[PDB]
């Protein structure tokens, strides 16, 4: 079970810090209109 | 140029309110049929045929006011005016529940009138008649509802009753004696209006949302003209946009606009169909199986079995109330109950 | 080929006319109740008439035919 | 031209079949474990003492349900809001018999179905689109936090959110109306109003279109074929439908501006569910439907009987019948 | 039906003699029952002690008598188990315990001969629903 | 002369009167008008309001039973009350109100001069008042100015704790009282520690604040933080990835605010529903989980009374009829109750011992105080329905009461809920507008006409 705890304590922090560093990677300019968005 | 035709040049004249043939059923049967209810929930009770109080003048509220379904001892009377119940006399008419068929009947005929008046429209307008075909279900479940379902009945007094907490009635009797959710015809009819709620809010916020910019103001509601020829609305950008979130989309404008009738139209008939079986107790009531398993293990349990003890509680603690001609006695020792409540 | 709404009711002769007439049906109508009209045309118990003094049974129709007697005789039992 | 500009433009590229997308990122994986797990559990889960009285209730396909009776049982009344994990359990036997996999399903489900509503937002950014058709698909995500998370909230146990199955859902209907009169709750009336308004306004506006189509075909080829996928021309006459609508009630009653109308459409089903999502998240905190019981009485003081006292003798069946072995003291009060 | 001056008339004491109350001390009765009462006594029983009702039967049985208003009133001033046995004004509102009741406070007797009338004459008007719990709603 | 002559139209603006106030982003001296009005308008009402409930207010009722939700926020600051919460003297609430309701004739005046006599924009009347959305410099300084206003008000609360009078303290020493806090908790790893606390039953995040020296020193820690912020906020200018990271616009900042205050309101919600130290049950009512404890404790009572063995009585199901044990062990009240053992009062925690309630101090210890609240609060349960009869759904009507507790988690839900579909709202538009297709696809350069296809 402690196994499973830290696999899923990792996993999960792999995909949010995937999501904040998304969006933190100049998502504004990412649309096909105005790219420049600061 | 007889009166004939000079009385259907009158009647189909471009006026605010259209009359047309249809007009002379549907006008006088619609006016009756909401007057009834006004008058009845107004002033009329329903203390000979329920025990009930059912009107504004008896201290009744919007959501508890009805007009109530007549006595279960006149069977399935017309129950006319002139009949020989009432015998002429209008005020033993309202104290008999006369108005229940008045509006039952009188309804019907303007429902009839309401659909002949879109054919009528349609003939002269020169458009296809959808609009009255996808208002046929409207009518089945009318039909199926307040007038097959008291026919299969011992009598009127079974069907619904106009009012608010009336009809919430009719909901909790149809769980409980019916069980009338675990009915697969229930169960499409649940989808198709479901489904068209659905339709309806994602094809309007698409529409709202793939908008060309045809204007310059801030509300988009002003850059739009009836005689434009162009699509007011990407189809295009609709497409890859449900096709990429939901991997399908609508790519037939026409298709599409079609399912929006089919959709609920055919939910509303398929519920229509469950509801005549219900006219004859033709009930989804239980599953053999199960019953044949629970009865011999009484350790197995679902909520199959968990819901019928609840229409048992049901049954036997509103029918003495709600069925009065009956006269139901149950002794407290009777009623079924659980620990402690 | 019908006049518009927005023009009558801002119009003074549909207020002359109106301020009578809404008047008139709105004060018919509370009389209608007020002088117990409304109970005897449509044979809604008044406060006082669900029951006789002592019984606790409903007054329920139980005959189809007999009906019309049936109120009647219970009409009379409050005395 | 590293690593993770490349992986950007990828998540992001609006060329995938399926868009992806940083929601994706979220969603993508939570609403797998939640389909995997309530796939594996509606066929084999063993039966859950859902109430926390050691009376297993059997939801699994293999433990004698059918597709109607089967469900994921919620988790046990003695869990009550605890967060149970698989890996706070002594072993998989332990977490089944207390319901665990009716937490994990709802949890990560209600995570992945907000990112799905967070993706419709993000797609429409990168397509130039205008960005509220999230906001249309809110009303129904709100519905199902109210039945999973916020109405468990507010009685002090996921033992009463809304079981995963068919007749489940049956039961949680019947015993919240005997608890909460949901009925006569205006929030759960403007929700009838939104479903059967939006039903009758997705009829009427497909039958009207259809209606007024025009002619491209013969009479032995599908009317549909008159419409070709992307073309500029408006394939239906809104003048004709309005002619044929304000004729049929008056003038005036009928739109002639399609944006007017699509927005109305989207407008009248959205706003009624959110009223339907809110009437279950307050009645979560016992503010309950209308209370007219014994309001109409007589001169001398009998209780004169409506229609609303009617409906509360059927809630006290339900009431007195239900978890029949739960409770010990008089009032059920959560 | 109306409330009449019978309905209205009630035992005064256990020798039998009787009082009249009139129409709107039976209001004004019902009124402050609802005020300090009904949170525990809606209907007629008691939510905290449900073996015990308001019934008029019942009242008869208890010791001493509480089927008359100086019974009630007396109850209402000094309670007691329901053999007399003891004293519960510590657990139960009253005169003698409004400190820690404070709604009986601002109570007067002629408050406490209205609520009494009020338990007396209402089971002559409901019946069984007095008393009788959810089984009668 | 003409209708259209101002620039308050759809024809001058853009925006139709439907959408009317957005006619205002860029009017920042009509702007400031509408703000300082709709200040007074909030402030009025606690005025009137409070004014209202002492109106209304009987003293010798519960406040709970009486329909109020301010004079129990005033009485939790320790103004009115005395031991056990007694109202021993109505004069402050009546002050509350009264400044309350003159102050927003100051506010409502100045709103209205501001709103339709004033400068319409402020850029050319200063540069210290006058802004443009895309300054961050100026955006973050008047952001710090009110971060200081706010750790500012935070502060007031621990004065009034520690130098003015008090908090009312639900837990103190015989029944309840009005307490001076001495010892507000510093100690980060004990106020921060709330923070990191898992949301679920038996820990409950923030909400499970269960002492005044946490709250009053929780408060030390937010004064201090919002002041710093405030001079940071001063003195700086957003850096580089903040600057990509973010719409730079009115709208935008609007629906930042939006989701802030969406997810204060669901907390609140909680707050109110749970926790029993900053809304003390004397003053709103026991809160549900209480309620029902209270409920097995009165019969409890009562049957052991008439000599049952309560700690050894066998339900129907084979659980304790009145006490079993909790997942981990834990004694603990029995029946559908026990979904709510997490539950803590003071009335209960004398027949608390380590493993749970104590079978001895159930036996010989239950005080009349005790048996006396249990009923109280099992009689007074937030249930009841819309029209206020109070009691499950299938109660009669006789009992005029909902809880203050209903009313203030429906409410305070239902304004949550709604200004999350605002925030989405306002966030999306925010984005469309800024990058350029707010008011639709652009017919000759649409986006997806220039994408290969999927298939
Ligand atoms: C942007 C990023 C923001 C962050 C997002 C990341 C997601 C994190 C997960 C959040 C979801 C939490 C789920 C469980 C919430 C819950 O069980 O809530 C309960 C907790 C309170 O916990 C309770 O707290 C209690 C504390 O009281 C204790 O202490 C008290 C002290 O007086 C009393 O003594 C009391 O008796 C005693 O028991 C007990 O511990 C209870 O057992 C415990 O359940 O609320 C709280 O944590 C307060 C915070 C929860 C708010 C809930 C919001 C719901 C959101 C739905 C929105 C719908 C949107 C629809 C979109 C369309
Ligand atoms: C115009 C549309 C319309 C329609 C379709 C109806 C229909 C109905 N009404 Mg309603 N009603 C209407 C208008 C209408 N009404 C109006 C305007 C009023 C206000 C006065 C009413 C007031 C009213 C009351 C008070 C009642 C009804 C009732 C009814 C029901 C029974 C009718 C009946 O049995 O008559 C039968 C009569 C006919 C069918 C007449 C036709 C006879 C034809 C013309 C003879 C043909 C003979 C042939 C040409 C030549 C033979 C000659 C020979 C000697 C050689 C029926 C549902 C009753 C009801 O609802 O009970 C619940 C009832 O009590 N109506
Ligand atoms: C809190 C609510 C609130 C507030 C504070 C405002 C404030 C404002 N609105 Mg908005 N608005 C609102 C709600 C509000 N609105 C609502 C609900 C709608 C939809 C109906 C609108 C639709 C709308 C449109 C279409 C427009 C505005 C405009 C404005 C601005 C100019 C108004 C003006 O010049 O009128 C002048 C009005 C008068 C001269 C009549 C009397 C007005 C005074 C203020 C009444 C105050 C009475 C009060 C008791 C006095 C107290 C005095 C006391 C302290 C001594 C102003 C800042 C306008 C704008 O943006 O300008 C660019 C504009 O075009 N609003
Ligand atoms: C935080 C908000 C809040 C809360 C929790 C309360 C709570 C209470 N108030 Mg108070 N009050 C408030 C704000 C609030 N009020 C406001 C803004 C006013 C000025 C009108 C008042 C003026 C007031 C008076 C004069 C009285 C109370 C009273 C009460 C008590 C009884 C309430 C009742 O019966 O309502 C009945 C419930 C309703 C009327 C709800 C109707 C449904 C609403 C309107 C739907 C709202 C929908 C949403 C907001 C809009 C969405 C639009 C959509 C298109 C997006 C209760 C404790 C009474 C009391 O007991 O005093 C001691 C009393 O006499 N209040
Ligand atoms: C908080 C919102 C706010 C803001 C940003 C402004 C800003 C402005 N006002 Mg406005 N105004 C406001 C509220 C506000 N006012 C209020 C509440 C009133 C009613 C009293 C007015 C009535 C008013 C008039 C009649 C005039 C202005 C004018 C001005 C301009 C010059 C003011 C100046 O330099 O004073 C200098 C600074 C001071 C005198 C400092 C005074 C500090 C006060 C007295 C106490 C502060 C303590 C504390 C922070 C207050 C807490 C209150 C809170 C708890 C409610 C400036 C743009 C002038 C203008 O329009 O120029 C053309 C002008 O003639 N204001
Ligand atoms: C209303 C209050 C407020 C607002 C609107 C802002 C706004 C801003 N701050 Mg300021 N700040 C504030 C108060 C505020 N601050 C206070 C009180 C302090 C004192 C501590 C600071 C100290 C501060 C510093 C040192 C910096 C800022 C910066 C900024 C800018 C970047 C914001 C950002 O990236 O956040 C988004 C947050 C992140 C990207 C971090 C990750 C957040 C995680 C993932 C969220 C987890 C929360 C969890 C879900 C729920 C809470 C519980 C949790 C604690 C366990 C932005 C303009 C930056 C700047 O540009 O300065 C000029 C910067 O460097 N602020
Ligand atoms: C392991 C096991 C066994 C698991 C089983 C678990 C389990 C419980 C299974 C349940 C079984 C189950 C599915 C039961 C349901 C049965 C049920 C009641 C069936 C009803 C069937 C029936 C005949 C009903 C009659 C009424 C009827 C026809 C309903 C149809 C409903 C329906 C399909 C509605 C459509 C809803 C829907 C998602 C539409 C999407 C349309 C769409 C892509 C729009 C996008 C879009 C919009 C635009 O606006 C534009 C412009 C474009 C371009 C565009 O694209
Ligand atoms: C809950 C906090 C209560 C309140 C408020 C009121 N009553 Fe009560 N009542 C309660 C209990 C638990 C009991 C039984 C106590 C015992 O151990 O015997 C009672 C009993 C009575 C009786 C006796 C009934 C009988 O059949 O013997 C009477 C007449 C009575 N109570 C009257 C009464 C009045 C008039 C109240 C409002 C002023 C009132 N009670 C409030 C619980 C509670
Ligand atoms: C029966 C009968 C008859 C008939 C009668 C009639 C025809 C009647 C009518 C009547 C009517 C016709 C009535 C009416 C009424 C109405 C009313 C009573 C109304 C009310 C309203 C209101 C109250 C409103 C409200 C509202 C809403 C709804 C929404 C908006 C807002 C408001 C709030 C305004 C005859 C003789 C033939 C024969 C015998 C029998
Ligand atoms: C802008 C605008 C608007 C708004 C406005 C506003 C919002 C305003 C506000 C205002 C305000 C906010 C006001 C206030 C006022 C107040 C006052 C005026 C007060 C007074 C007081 C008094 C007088 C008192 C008295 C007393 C005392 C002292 C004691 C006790 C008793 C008594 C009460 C008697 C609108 C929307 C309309 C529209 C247009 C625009
Ligand atoms: C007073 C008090 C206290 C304390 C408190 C405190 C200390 C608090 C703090 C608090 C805090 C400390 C908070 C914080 C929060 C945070 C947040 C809320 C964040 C958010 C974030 C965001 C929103 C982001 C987003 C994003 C991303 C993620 C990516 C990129 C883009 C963006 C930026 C959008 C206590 C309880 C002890 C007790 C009672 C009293
Ligand atoms: C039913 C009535 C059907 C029409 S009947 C028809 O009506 C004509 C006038 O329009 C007459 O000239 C003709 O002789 C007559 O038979
Ligand atoms: O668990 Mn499901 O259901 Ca809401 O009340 Mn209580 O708890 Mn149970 O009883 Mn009724
Ligand atoms: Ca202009
Ligand atoms: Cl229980």
């Amino acid at each position: 079970m402690e196994t499973l705890k830290i696999t899923v304590y990792i996993v999960v922090t792999f995909f949010v810090l995937l999501f904040v560093f998304g969006f933190l990677s100049g998502d504004p300019a990412r649309n096909p209109k105005r790219k420049d968005l600061e | 140029r007889g009166w004939f035709d000079i009385l259907d040049d009158w009647l189909k004249r471009d006026r605010f309110v259209f009359v047309g043939w249809s007009g002379i059923l549907l006008f006088p049967c619609a006016y009756l049929a909401l007057g009834g209810w006004l008058t009845g929930t107004t002033f009329v009770t329903s203390w000979y045929t329920h025990g009930l109080a059912s009107s504004y003048l008896e201290g009744c509220n919007f959501l508890t006011v009805a007009v109530s379904t007549p006595a279960n001892s006149m069977g399935h009377s017309l129950l006319l005016l002139w009949g020989p119940e009432a015998q002429g006399d209008f005020t033993r008419w309202c104290q008999l529940g006369g108005l229940w068929t008045f509006i039952a009947l009188h309804g019907a005929f303007g429902l009839i009138g309401f659909m002949l008046r879109q054919f009528e429209i349609a003939r002269l307008v020169g458009v296809r008649p959808y609009n009255a075909i996808a208002f046929s279900a409207p009518i089945a479940v009318f039909v199926s509802v307040f007038l097959i379902y008291p026919l299969g009945q011992s009598s009127w007094f079974f069907a619904p009753s106009f009012g608010v907490a009336a009809i919430f009635r009719f909901l909790l009797f149809f769980q409980g004696f019916h069980n009338w959710t675990l009915n697969p015809f229930h169960m499409m009819g649940v989808a198709g209006v479901l489904g068209g709620a659905l339709l309806c809010a994602i094809h309007g916020a698409t529409v709202e949302n793939t908008l060309f910019q045809d204007g310059e103001g801030a509300s988009t509601f002003r850059a739009f003209n009836p005689t434009q020829a162009e699509e007011t609305y990407s189809m295009v950008t609709a497409n890859r946009f449900w096709s990429q979130i939901f991997g399908i989309a609508f790519s037939n404008k026409r298709w599409l606009h079609f399912f929006m009738l089919f959709v609920p139209v055919t939910g509303l008939w398929m519920s229509a169909i469950g509801v005549v079986g219900l006219a004859l107790n033709l009930r989804s009531y239980d599953f053999i199986s199960q019953e044949i398993r629970a009865a011999e293990d009484p350790e197995f349990e679902t909520f199959y079995t968990k819901n019928l003890l609840l229409n048992e509680g049901i049954r036997a603690w509103m029918a003495p109330q709600d069925q009065p001609h009956e006269n139901f006695v149950f002794p407290e020792e009777v009623l079924p109950r659980g620990n402690a409540l | 080929g019908e006049r518009p709404f927005s023009d009558i009711i801002t119009s003074v002769r549909y207020w002359v006319i109106h301020s009578i007439t809404i008047p008139a049906l709105f004060i018919a109508g509370w009389l209608f109740v007020s002088t117990g009209l409304a109970y005897d045309v449509f044979g809604t118990p008044r406060p006082d008439s669900y029951y006789a003094q002592e019984q606790r049974s409903i007054p329920l129709v139980t005959d189809r035919f007999e009906a019309k007697q049936q109120v009647e005789t219970f009409l009379e039992q409050l005395k | 031209a590293n690593l993770w500009e490349r992986f950007c433009n990828w998540v992001t590229s609006t060329d995938n079949r399926l868009y992806v997308g940083w929601f994706g990122v979220i969603m993508i994986p939570t609403l797998l474990a939640a389909t995997i797990c309530f796939v594996i559990a509606f066929i084999a889960a063993p039966p859950v003492d859902i109430d926390g009285i050691r009376e297993p209730v059997s939801g699994s396909l293999l433990y004698g349900n059918n597709i109607i009776t089967g469900a994921v049982v919620p988790s046990s009344n003695a869990i009550g809001l605890h967060f149970y994990p698989i890996w706070e359990a002594a072993s998989l036997d332990e977490w089944l018999y207390n319901g665990g996999p009716y937490q994990l399903i709802i949890f990560h489900f209600l995570l992945g179905a907000s990112c799905y509503m967070g993706r419709q937002w993000e797609l429409s950014y990168r397509l130039g689109m205008r960005p509220w058709i999230c906001v249309a698909y809110s009303a129904p995500l709100a519905s199902a936090f109210a039945v999973f998370l916020i109405y468990p909230i507010g009685q002090g146990s996921f033992s009463d959110g809304m079981p995963l199955g068919i007749s489940g859902t049956f039961n949680f209907m019947i015993v919240f109306q005997a608890e909460h009169n949901i009925l006569m709750h205006p929030f759960h009336q403007l929700g009838v109003a939104g479903v059967f308004g939006g039903a009758l306004f997705c009829a009427m506006h497909g039958s009207l279109v259809t209606s007024s189509l025009i002619r491209e075909t013969t009479e032995t080829e599908s009317a549909n074929y008159g419409y070709k996928f992307g073309q500029e021309e408006e394939t239906y006459n809104i003048v004709a439908a309005h002619g044929y609508f304000g004729r049929l009630i008056f003038q005036y009653a009928s739109f002639n501006n399609s944006r007017s109308l699509h927005f109305f459409l989207a407008a009248w089903p959205v706003v009624g569910v959110w009223f339907a999502a809110l009437g279950i998240s307050t009645m979560a905190f016992n503010l309950n439907g209308f209370n007219f019981n014994h309001s109409v009485i007589d001169a001398k003081g009998n209780v004169i009987n409506t229609w609303a006292d009617i409906i509360n003798r059927a809630n006290l069946g339900m009431e007195v019948m239900h978890e029949r072995n739960a409770h010990n003291f008089p009032l059920d009060l959560a | 039906a109306e409330l009449t001056p019978e309905v209205l008339t009630v035992p005064l004491n256990s020798e039998g003699k009787t009082i009249t109350l009139t129409e709107k001390q039976y209001l004004e009765g019902k009124r402050l029952f609802q005020y300090a009462c009904a949170s525990c006594h809606v209907g007629g029983i008691t939510k905290t002690n449900p073996s015990l009702d308001l019934r008029t039967e019942t009242l008869a049985l208890a010791t001493p008598p509480r089927d008359n208003i100086e019974g009630l009133v007396d109850y209402m001033k000094n309670p007691t188990t329901y053999d007399g046995e003891q004293e519960i004004a510590e657990v139960h509102p009253s005169l003698r315990s409004a400190d820690i009741f404070p709604k009986m406070r601002n109570l007067t007797e002629k408050d406490l001969v209205a609520i009494a009338g009020h338990i007396l004459v209402e089971p002559k008007i409901l019946g069984d629903k007095w008393g009788g719990g959810k089984v009668y709603y | 002369n003409s209708i259209f002559a101002t620039n308050r139209d759809q024809e001058s603006s853009g925006f139709a009167w439907w959408a009317g106030n957005a006619r205002l982003i860029n009017l920042s001296g009509k702007l400031l008008g509408a703000h300082v009005a709709h200040a007074g308008l909030i402030v009025f009402w606690a005025g009137a309001m409070t004014l209202f409930e002492l109106a209304h207010f009987i003293p010798e009722k519960p406040m709970y039973e009486q329909g109020l939700i301010l004079i129990p926020h005033i009485a939790t600051l320790g103004w009115g009350v005395g031991p056990g919460g007694e109202v021993v003297d109505t004069f402050p609430f009546f002050v509350v109100g009264v400044v309350h309701l003159i102050s927003s004739a100051v506010l409502g005046f100045g709103g209205v001069y501001h709103a339709i006599r004033g400068p319409e924009t402020l850029e050319e009347y200063s540069s210290f008042f006058g802004y443009d959305w895309k300054d961050k410099n100026k955006m973050t300084t008047i952001l710090g100015f009110h971060l200081i206003v706010l750790g500012i008000g935070a502060l007031l609360l621990v004065a009034k704790a520690m130098f003015f009078g008090g908090l009312y303290d639900t837990w103190a020493p015989g029944g309840g009282d009005v307490r001076v806090i001495t010892n507000p908790t510093l100690d980060p790893r004990v106020i921060f520690g709330y923070l990191l606390k898992s949301p679920f039953g038996g820990e409950g995040w923030i909400v499970s604040v269960n002492n005044l020296e946490d709250v009053v020193g929780g408060h030390i820690w937010i004064g201090l933080i919002c002041i710093a912020g405030g001079i940071w906020h001063i003195l700086t200018t957003p850096f580089g990835w903040a600057r990509r990271a973010f719409i730079w616009s009115g709208e935008a900042y609007l629906s930042y605010s939006l989701g802030a205050l969406s997810m204060m309101g669901f907390i609140a919600t909680c707050f109110v529903w749970f926790n029993n130290t900053v809304y003390p049950s004397e003053f709103y009512g026991p809160t549900g989980p209480e309620a029902s404890q209270a409920q097995a404790m009165t019969f409890l009572i009562r049957d052991q009374k008439l000599g049952a063995n309560v700690g050894s009585a066998q339900g129907p199901t084979g659980l304790g009829k009145y006490l079993m044990r909790s997942p981990t062990g834990e004694i603990i009240f029995g029946g559908e109750t026990m979904r709510f053992w997490d539950f803590r009062g003071p009335w209960l925690e004398p027949l608390r011992g380590p493993n749970g309630l104590d079978l001895n101090k159930i036996k010989n210890d239950i005080q009349p105080w005790q048996e006396r609240r249990a009923a109280e609060y099992m009689t007074h349960a937030p249930l009841g329905s819309l029209n206020s009869v109070g009691g499950v759904a299938t109660e009669i009507n006789s009992v005029n009461f909902v809880s203050p507790r209903s009313w203030l988690a429906t409410s305070h839900f239902v304004l949550a809920f709604f200004f999350l579909v605002g925030h989405l709202w306002h966030a999306g538009r925010a984005r469309a507008a800024a990058a350029g297709f707010e008011k639709g696809i652009d017919r000759e350069s649409e986006p997806v006409l220039s994408m290969p296809s999927l298939d």
